[PDB]
């Protein structure tokens, strides 16, 4: 009765698909890419929208940053990861730009379809996109305006810092902008290498954001098991061995052959660990931090010679107290310290937000360490503070490589899609429509900030092009309130990362080539 | 509606709510007091000298005849 | 109907969005709001809550009936 | 198991992007099945059946109907190529392509926040000045002229899988409109399916196939001492029996006698014997009804020299009263002299592979036809017969309106131009909108060169700096080699019903398609 | 695939991989069917469901009764159903060429080229192919010694050569005594009865009708000479008034008054056959033969065998077309013009019973114009084998006799018209050179399979057939007993022109179209 | 079949059979591999059962990760194996001259002639096309504008042009300063390390150790 299509070539699979084409392959690779860019279209710019996102660990994400929803959605298709990893190489080289990646070369890929199916195949819309890229790369020198150069203070930086606090931290501008002020400068190297992680976060679940500070040293979530908790002299032996004494290493066995061996053992062990404490208590020592684990004894010359204990279970953060107060992990048994002692201001505790902490709080020496204790109302809500406290020291180490600056909020982007049309009409060849649709992409970045803020993004982007007339090359957009009527972004003090938008151009611009070369796809059974 | 919303999402608030019980009404003080006084009419027989007791089985078949209220209820 | 491709979104997700998304979480939150509202003032009464191992807890504190709802809930939760 | 306080229960509920954008999809996936059958280097499209059948076809509608789409903007599409089959001929493949550019160009919009009643409102301002545009670069026709419709035909057939056999399939076609255009009150029409019946007989070869002056049907003599050749015969069409029914009451006869069963039996021969006497005053030849017709009728009929057929369908019946002049009588004693089939030709009864076929041909000037296809199989057979009616319907198009378009991309470039001069004064935000229905019509001429694998890029660009003069017009594109020749040279013209009902059914299509958002499915009818 | 999308339960074949499903199934037909062209073929066993032996060569029985589902195989069956019925054989190299058709165009596109280069140069082939087959054809004035070298040729290809020798005498002459002064012959005068006799070569040529039912009365006479025959159409049974009327009696000496007056109408058409015997001087033998293709009740039969009239019943519906040419009569409707002019007239009458089933014989007539082969096959199988022989030579002769001129045998034809190509290979003057060389090269087939079924080499044959072509001017073909190459026109090996001409026509059209398909997908569920 | 009489469960092919099955799977990965040979190729995207990407067109690589299960896919598998391990390239072409040597033959076997004698013309065509390669070759003395041009052709085969002239400097000047006076150069003293520092464009030839 009916007949069917066997195979016909080379159906050998199992179980497995194959694609091939342009129509099989290509165009569904654009419009898998596409559904990206319009998921992460809402919660771009600083009107962004979050995002409650759960994983398969059924535990809760709501953010606006385009990198940690990527981290939790479980994508499958081969070339939407792309995308994703494109974006998770803007996190580790600059820590900020990482939707600017997913909105570029989102767009990168369906103005592409638009010349596979009206025109050149994928071997001169490659070759057109290249060369705009290096284009590209030559006017945002250009576009270089202020520097983060002059008055390297805890006032030049609150300024500066907002850009990136604002775009996920909308009404908490101003509070978290004094935060990182106080935290980032005050870890300076005395222009060296600034270091990213020596500024931690210490979660406490409490009153607002109103009340959270930065302490100069570190907050741990851990107790005393002892009454010494008042230290003013603040000398601490930092040692990573188990402070119960010394034990062998290989099988351990007693060995007693008469009755005086069996009593004097006893007292013996209680003597020996008496004269460990005390040539520590000698040296002028009042904290002492083990890794380890602490017997009975040790606890009881603790508190005899009042000297406090500390536990820290963690290997990682035993590391970062030597940093700390100046110290040396010592990984024998306690010595009489020499020179590798510690010195802080005031070591105490207290329970903040029904958790009882110890605070290395530094006073006089204030430079040595920063820890932002954030204070939130919901767990949820001190994630997301987080992931825009990191904005703020990843951007702090972008002004340390490159102190130039762009004019953001819409201004860079039109300025590149002017230099980049000039560039497509002034070439004669065939790979000039790839060149004008490589500047609509640049396009369509100020058109995702008037969308999200309720703004008609026809007549925002009809302004923008009639105020840069060739000596302007500042005007951003003024996203406060409808009827924009926009401003200059240089009075505003709208500008951040022109390093971050010297890699995030490289690096969308790298992924949409690397799309439009798959021409064939061979997948696998998933399982 | 319960287990839907108006516009058509899925509306779960705790885990495994089709299979829950929730009485508010005016019904919920009137069960507690019909549950309570089968336990008193139960132990106002065994009031008194006059008292009857009451014959109890354990989950292993083991038989005590007890009297006092403390043991009855346990 | 409408989306029937050779490779899906992510798995399986369902996403609501829009102006429909946001009365579901406020219709939710005033669902979990009913255990909070009897207990307030000095005529407010407690509630009873049985978990599945057969403990009971009477209370009338919102930090104990609201732990022991076991709302899976996303906005909820907050 | 207590229910589930549900509302709406086991249905769908849909909102927003997801459906606008969705449709869109939809219509641009229909659009790319049948995209490489419109040029006239195409290829066949080999479909199956569930009856178990082969459809294999280039035309877009035969193609169209043997989907079975699951999506609700899909089954919108079929139901438009439906449309444009059952108004004019050759007009199928390019309204479905046409209509998922103009949505895929009206996607881009819905993107820009722009509401879907702005981009509707500037397609029915441009709907409007696309019929304005073809109707200046329109050019009159002589219907009488012989040569001149050749040309109308043979531009149509050039896409199908009949331009090998041009010359032969030109005449069939013209003369089959020409034969069944019949005007008897003040109205004229013209008939291509009740009276040009396209008939196809498996064996023999294509260049063998013609239009007969005349009917014919699969049906043998009644009885072989009847005449199988007459050379003017005076055919009578009958439309009851010439046998004995029960007549439509409770009739029943009491036979009490002996002589009263056999007089019954008798007045059953005698009363066949009456009509079979009212049939022969007007000395006829060839007898024709559409019931049975007994034995006793055949007796009297073989002594007269009656050539007698049986069972005639009734479409073929009015047919062949159209051919031989003959009026369908149902009454044996109301015949007339007017009812009789004079002026009829040869009639024989011929043979095509051990099957006898009535030919009723050679008529003085019959008013119905039938066209004898005979090829290898039946496959290519139906593939002639959908194609000569995609070529007799265009040419019943010029002859209710003769008005020529320029096809072949010329047709659209002129408009096109027409739309981008005329967005000059809109001075609005439909303006835009109102520019993308001039860029979508731009995917005719795109499929031209996609087809025979020229550049869409060298050639679009001088192609439309032609248009930029308003002198010349006409320059389309050649499928056959690959370059821009005028069609002034070529002679690739395309009748007005035909781009007009192409462009009208484009826009409504992207009209009814855009204003939806939202969709429910899951519920039941009675 | 655009296909998947919308409905993800149908299945789909794109440019690339429609022209492989096409093609490998094209060689899938063609490795079967290849090993029976020619006398030199093997028969093959085809066993259906029920377990009946199908044993035939033909290819029209072959590609129907295969259990094979594929889109491919159903187009060159339909082809090929056409080859069987207006013109017999033809069938074979039907679908061997187009097995070559889209082989040898394989070697061309998949090389670079578009499959719509090829197509034309196979209407540019078809031309010259066209017009070479009319230079051919030898004309020999339908000679009776022509026409045994015809049906020679169509009946070895189907039978072992000792049965074509006896089947050959029973088609050309029954072919010659239907039709005479260009009267086009009618194949429905010959009647194929099937029996089960002696053997199977025992099949003889009966100059009048072999009817398959005889007398139903036994009292009747099985065998009569010197007969008439009176056909007629009338219901001789008992019949009632369309009417529904029933009867009503008072008294039951009126109830067999009813049963007497009831039959008076049957039994005035009996009285009416019994007059007619009596009127045509019945005082001799002068046997009497009614066939009465309407059913007779046993109280007519009873009344008939009393008179001495032979009775049959329940005739076909061509019996009153065949015998009324053989006899000579007027196949009456009615008895109401009964006449001596409308009678019959056979030397004898006479049946046979095999196996309690009856065969009433007519033979001994004047002018017949209408024959019947008695086929009498052993088993049931082995009458399969020589019906389908029989109208396979039987349609041959037919169009020999129509067409005036007679085309070459084996290998004088095919190997001459892909010379021909060659010579006019650079006529196209374009891009499709290539296209008339696939043609060429796909006409030689039917040399090369009759080499390869023979035994003999089939490159080495080729070599020598086109050596004697080119040398020479006579048309050479293959000798499938020697390898040697002989001229079919002089051994007696002929072919039909209608045969060729829709070689020619409806292969090429079946293959320029399968060519340009691209998108094999099944929707509609 | 005799197979089918002992073992039921043992599918069998004959000879017109057996032929028929090698050929189409020889034309199968001959119609996958000839989309990516020489520079002008198309890159594919290979996706296993656990989901990481590995985008490449070597004919080693492609073979190797494909959803084939057959008997001949297999053994053309294991001549791109050994082509791979010990000159590198030749993977591509390798897999192409199979497949048009079965196919060019298969217009002879099916024509009436024995598979045999298309071997005995293929070992005499072997031996004149060997001493025809030892006529073409043309020695140029090894010098190091020569090697730039050897690694050339080798890299723009499976990178887009813009990599191939950085590659060049790192693969030509890596194996010069390895070993000297006519002495075996051994791979293993090149260590391949993977960084992620700056982008694709920024790979250098460090002249000591990178330790990861
Ligand atoms: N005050 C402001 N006015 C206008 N636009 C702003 C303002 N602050 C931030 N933006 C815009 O919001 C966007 C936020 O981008 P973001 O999501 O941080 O990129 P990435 O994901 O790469 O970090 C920037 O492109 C910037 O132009
Ligand atoms: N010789 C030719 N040169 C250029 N264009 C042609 C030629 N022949 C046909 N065409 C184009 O091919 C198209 C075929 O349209 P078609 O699919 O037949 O429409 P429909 O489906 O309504 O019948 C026509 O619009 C015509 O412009
Ligand atoms: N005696 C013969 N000698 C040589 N060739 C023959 C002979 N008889 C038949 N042939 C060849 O066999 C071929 C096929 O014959 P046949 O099987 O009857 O027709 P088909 O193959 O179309 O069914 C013919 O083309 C004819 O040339
Ligand atoms: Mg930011
Ligand atoms: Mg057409």
């Amino acid at each position: 009765h009916v007949p069917k299509a066997p195979g016909f070539a080379q159906m050998l699979k199992e179980g497995a698909k194959h694609f091939s084409g342009l129509e099989e392959a290509v165009y569904r690779n654009i419009q898998a890419c596409k559904e990206l860019a319009q998921t992460t279209r809402t919660a771009y710019g600083p009107n962004g929208m979050n995002k409650m996102v759960i994983n398969h660990l059924e535990k809760l994400f709501v953010t606006n940053d385009a990198a940690t929803i990527l981290r939790e959605l479980e994508v499958q298709h081969p070339a939407a990861k792309m995308i994703v990893m494109a974006s998770h190489m803007q996190e580790q080289e600059v820590g900020d730009g990482t939707n600017f990646v997913l909105v570029f070369a989102g767009a990168l890929l369906e103005l592409a379809e638009e010349l596979l199916r009206i025109g050149l195949s994928v071997s001169e819309v490659i070759e057109g996109y290249e060369i705009a890229c290096r284009k590209a790369h030559e006017i945002l020198p250009n576009l270089v305006c202020c520097s983060a150069k002059n008055l390297r203070d805890i006032d030049e930086v609150s300024s500066l810092l907002r850009t990136s606090i604002m775009s996920k931290q909308y009404g908490n501008e101003v509070f978290l902008a004094k935060l990182i002020a106080q935290a980032c400068v005050s870890i300076f190297p005395d222009s060296g290498h600034f270091n990213v992680d020596n500024i931690r976060v210490c979660k406490i679940l409490g009153s607002g954001i109103s009340s959270s500070s930065v302490l100069h040293g570190m907050v741990f979530k851990k107790e005393t098991e002892g009454d010494v908790t008042s230290v003013k002299d603040a000398k601490i032996a930092v040692y990573s061995c188990p402070f119960d004494g010394m034990i062998t290493e290989t099988k351990g066995t007693v060995l007693i052959k008469t009755a005086e061996e069996l009593m004097n053992f006893s007292k013996g062990e209680e003597n020996l660990m008496d004269a460990q404490v005390k040539a520590i208590a000698d040296t002028g020592a009042n904290v002492v931090v083990t890794g380890g684990k602490v017997a009975d004894m040790a606890l009881h010359y603790a508190n005899k010679y009042n000297i406090m204990l500390v536990r820290l279970n963690s290997k990682w953060d035993l590391r970062r107290l030597c940093k700390t107060v100046g110290a040396t992990a010592l990984p024998r048994l306690t010595p009489p310290v020499l020179e590798e002692m510690g010195h802080c201001d005031s070591v105490y505790l207290s329970e903040v937000g029904d958790t009882q902490v110890v605070v290395f709080k530094h006073e006089k020496e204030d430079g040595a360490i920063s820890t932002i204790v954030l204070r939130g109302s919901t767990d949820n809500l001190m994630d997301d503070i987080e992931r825009a406290v990191d904005d703020g020291v990843n951007t702090f180490k972008v002004l340390t490589r490159d102190k130039r600056l762009v004019p953001g909020g819409g201004a860079t982007e039109i300025e590149l899609a002017k230099q980049i049309t000039s560039y497509g009409e002034t070439c004669p060849g065939l790979e000039q429509y790839a060149i004008k649709k490589f500047a609509e992409a640049f396009e369509a970045i100020p058109r995702a900030l008037a969308e999200n803020s309720g703004v008609k993004a026809n007549e925002v982007i009809s302004k923008l092009y009639a105020v840069h007339q060739e000596g302007n090359k500042n005007v951003g957009l003024d996203i406060e309130a409808e009827v924009p009527a926009v401003k200059d972004m240089l009075e505003a003090g709208i500008l951040d990362t022109y390093l971050g938008k010297y890699w995030a151009i490289k690096l969308a611009t790298n992924a949409a080539v690397t799309v439009l070369r798959v021409d064939q796809i061979i997948m696998a059974k998933p399982a | 509606t319960l287990a839907f919303d108006e516009y058509g999402r899925p509306f779960l608030i705790i885990k495994d709510q089709d299979r829950k019980s929730r009485l508010m009404g005016l019904e919920a003080l009137k069960s507690h007091i019909m549950a309570a006084k089968a336990v008193a009419n139960t132990m106002r027989t065994s009031l008194g000298p006059n008292g009857l007791d009451k014959m109890m089985v354990d989950k292993d078949g083991d038989v005590t005849v007890t009297n006092d209220g403390a043991t009855i209820l346990s | 109907m409408m989306p029937t491709p050779v490779i899906l979104l992510k798995e399986g997700t369902d996403s609501s969005q829009g102006i429909p998304q946001l009365v579901s979480n406020i219709s939710a939150c005033q669902v979990i709001a009913e255990a909070v509202r009897t207990t307030l003032g000095p005529r407010g009464m407690d509630k009873l809550i049985v978990d599945g191992r057969g403990k009971a807890t009477i209370s009338n504190d919102g930090a104990t009936i609201l732990k022991l709802l076991d709302v899976v809930h996303p906005a909820a939760k907050t | 198991h207590r229910p589930v306080l549900v509302l709406s229960q086991n249905t769908k509920r849909e909102s927003g992007r997801k459906v606008q954008s969705g449709n869109i999809n939809a219509a641009k996936t229909i659009a790319d099945i049948i995209r490489t059958c419109l040029g006239p280097k195409s290829m066949m499209k080999m479909l199956l059946d569930p009856m178990g059948g082969i459809v294999m076809t280039n035309d877009g509608n035969a193609i169209l109907r043997e989907i079975q789409v699951q999506h609700p903007a899909a089954k919108s599409m079929i139901e438009i190529s439906r449309t444009q089959d059952e108004e004019v001929g050759d007009g199928t493949t390019s309204v479905i392509i046409l209509a998922g550019e103009m949505l895929s160009v009206a996607e881009h919009f819905l993107e820009q926040q722009m509401h879907p009643t702005v981009v509707i409102s500037a397609y029915r301002k441009a709907l409007d000045d696309m019929i304005s545009t073809l109707k200046k670069i329109s050019i009159p026709v002589d219907i009488s002229d012989s040569d001149m419709m050749l040309n109308i035909i043979n531009s149509s057939i050039t896409t199908k899988a009949i331009s090998r056999w041009s010359s032969l399939a030109c005449n069939i076609a013209l003369d089959a409109v020409k034969m069944v255009q019949f005007e008897e009150n003040g109205r004229k029409e013209i008939d291509i399916k009740k009276y040009a019946r396209v008939e196809k007989i498996p064996g023999g070869i294509i260049e063998d196939s013609c239009v007969l002056r005349g009917v014919m049907i699969n049906k043998d003599v009644t009885h072989p001492r009847m005449r199988r050749y007459i050379k003017n015969p005076r055919i009578v069409l009958l439309d009851s029996s010439l046998e004995y029914k029960k007549g439509e009451s409770q009739t029943d006869i009491e036979i009490t006698r002996e002589e009263d069963f056999t007089r019954i039996l008798q007045m059953e021969e005698e009363y066949i014997q009456q009509l079979c006497e009212d049939i022969i005053q007007l000395k006829p030849d060839v007898v024709i009804t559409e019931k049975g017709i007994s034995d006793l009728a055949q007796h009297y009929l073989m002594r007269a020299n009656i050539t007698a057929i049986r069972r005639v369908r009734k479409t073929d019946n009015n047919r062949i009263a159209r051919a031989c002049g003959a009026r369908i009588v149902s009454r044996p004693e109301e015949l007339r002299e007017d009812d009789v089939g004079t002026g009829a030709g040869l009639l024989e009864i011929k043979k095509i592979g051990d099957e006898y076929f009535t030919f009723i041909t050679d008529c003085k000037d019959p008013k119905a036809c039938t066209i004898l296809l005979r090829g290898a199989s039946k496959e290519i057979l139906s593939e002639v017969e959908r194609n000569l009616q995609d070529a007799m319907q265009v040419c019943r198009n010029v002859l209710l309106d003769p008005q020529l378009v320029p096809g072949g991309g010329a047709s659209e470039m002129a408009v096109a131009h027409a739309l981008t001069e005329k967005s000059k004064a809109m001075t609005g935000v439909e303006q835009w909108p109102y520019r993308a229905v001039a860029q979508a019509l731009e995917v005719i001429p795109r499929t031209l060169i996609q087809n025979c694998g020229a550049s869409t890029i060298r050639l679009l660009t001088s192609l439309r700096a032609k248009h930029t003069q308003e002198n010349c017009e006409t320059w389309g594109v050649n499928g056959e080699t690959g370059t821009l020749v005028d069609m002034k040279e070529l002679g690739i013209w395309e009748p007005l019903a035909v781009k007009l009902q192409t462009y009208k059914t484009a826009v409504e299509t992207a009209v009814l398609l855009l204003r939806i958002d939202d969709i429910v499915s899951g519920h039941k009818k009675k | 695939a655009a296909v998947k999308t919308l409905n993800p339960k149908a299945e789909v074949a794109r440019a690339q991989a429609a022209l492989a499903v096409n093609i490998s199934a094209a060689r899938g037909l063609q490795d079967v069917l290849r090993t029976n062209l020619g006398p030199k073929g093997t028969m093959k066993m085809l066993v259906s469901g029920a377990g009946d032996i199908k044993l035939t060569k033909d290819g029209n029985v072959l590609l129907h009764e295969m259990q094979i589902q594929h889109p491919t195989a159903s187009l060159i069956a339909k082809v090929a159903t056409a080859q069987d019925d207006i013109t017999g054989d033809g069938t074979t190299s039907n679908v061997l060429i187009i097995g070559e058709l889209l082989k040898q165009a394989d070697l061309y596109i998949s090389e670079g080229l578009h499959p719509r280069i090829i197509t034309e140069g196979f209407e540019a082939a078809k031309e010259k192919a066209l017009q070479f087959l009319e230079e051919v054809k030898v004309s020999r004035e339908m000679d009776r010694e022509t026409l045994i070298d015809v049906a020679r040729t169509s009946l070895r290809t189907k039978v072992h050569a000792e049965l074509a020798d006896v089947l050959t005498e029973a088609v050309v002459d029954s072919i010659l005594a239907i039709k005479k002064q260009d009267e086009p012959i009618d194949l429905f005068m010959i009647e194929i009865m099937e029996m089960k006799h002696k053997s199977e070569t025992d099949t003889s040529l009966i100059r009048g009708l072999v009817l398959d039912h005889g007398a139903r009365h036994p009292d009747m006479k099985k065998r009569v000479e010197d007969a008439y025959i009176l056909t007629c159409n009338v219901s001789l049974e008992y019949e009632k008034t369309e009417v529904n009327s029933g009867f009503f009696y008072k008294s039951a000496e009126e109830r067999e008054k009813l049963v007497k007056a009831e039959r008076k109408f049957i039994e005035d058409r009996v009285k009416k056959i019994i007059e007619l015997k009596r009127k045509v001087c019945g005082d001799s033998d002068k046997g009497f033969v009614v066939i009465n293709q309407k059913g007779i009740d046993p109280f007519s039969l009873d009344a008939l065998s009393k008179e001495g009239i032979v009775a049959l019943r329940r005739a076909k519906r061509r019996n009153m077309e065949r015998l009324t040419l053989a006899c000579g009569g007027v196949a009456l409707n009615s008895f109401d013009d009964l006449s001596p002019d409308c009678l019959g007239h056979a030397g004898l009458v006479y049946e046979y019973t095999l196996g309690e089933e009856k065969f009433t014989f007519i033979e001994k007539c004047n002018n017949p114009r209408s024959v019947t082969l008695l086929i009498k096959g052993p088993n049931k199988h082995t009458l399969t084998q020589i019906k389908d022989a029989v109208r396979d030579g039987l349609r041959a002769v037919k169009n020999a006799i129509d067409d005036g001129c007679v085309v070459p045998g084996a290998g004088a034809v095919e190997v001459a018209m892909a010379e021909a190509l060659i010579k006019h290979k650079p006529s196209v003057k374009g891009r499709a050179q290539l296209g008339v060389q696939a043609f060429a090269d796909a006409l030689l087939i039917i040399p090369k399979v009759l080499a390869q079924n023979s035994g003999f080499d089939l490159q080495e044959t080729l070599v020598k057939i086109q050596a004697e072509h080119s040398e020479s001017g006579q048309l050479v073909g293959v000798d499938l007993n020697t390898g040697e190459p002989m001229v079919a026109a002089e051994v007696g090996v002929w072919d039909n022109y209608c045969v060729k001409k829709q070689l020619l026509h409806s292969c090429t059209v079946i293959a320029t179209n399968i060519l340009l398909v691209d998108e094999i997908m099944r929707a509609g569920m």
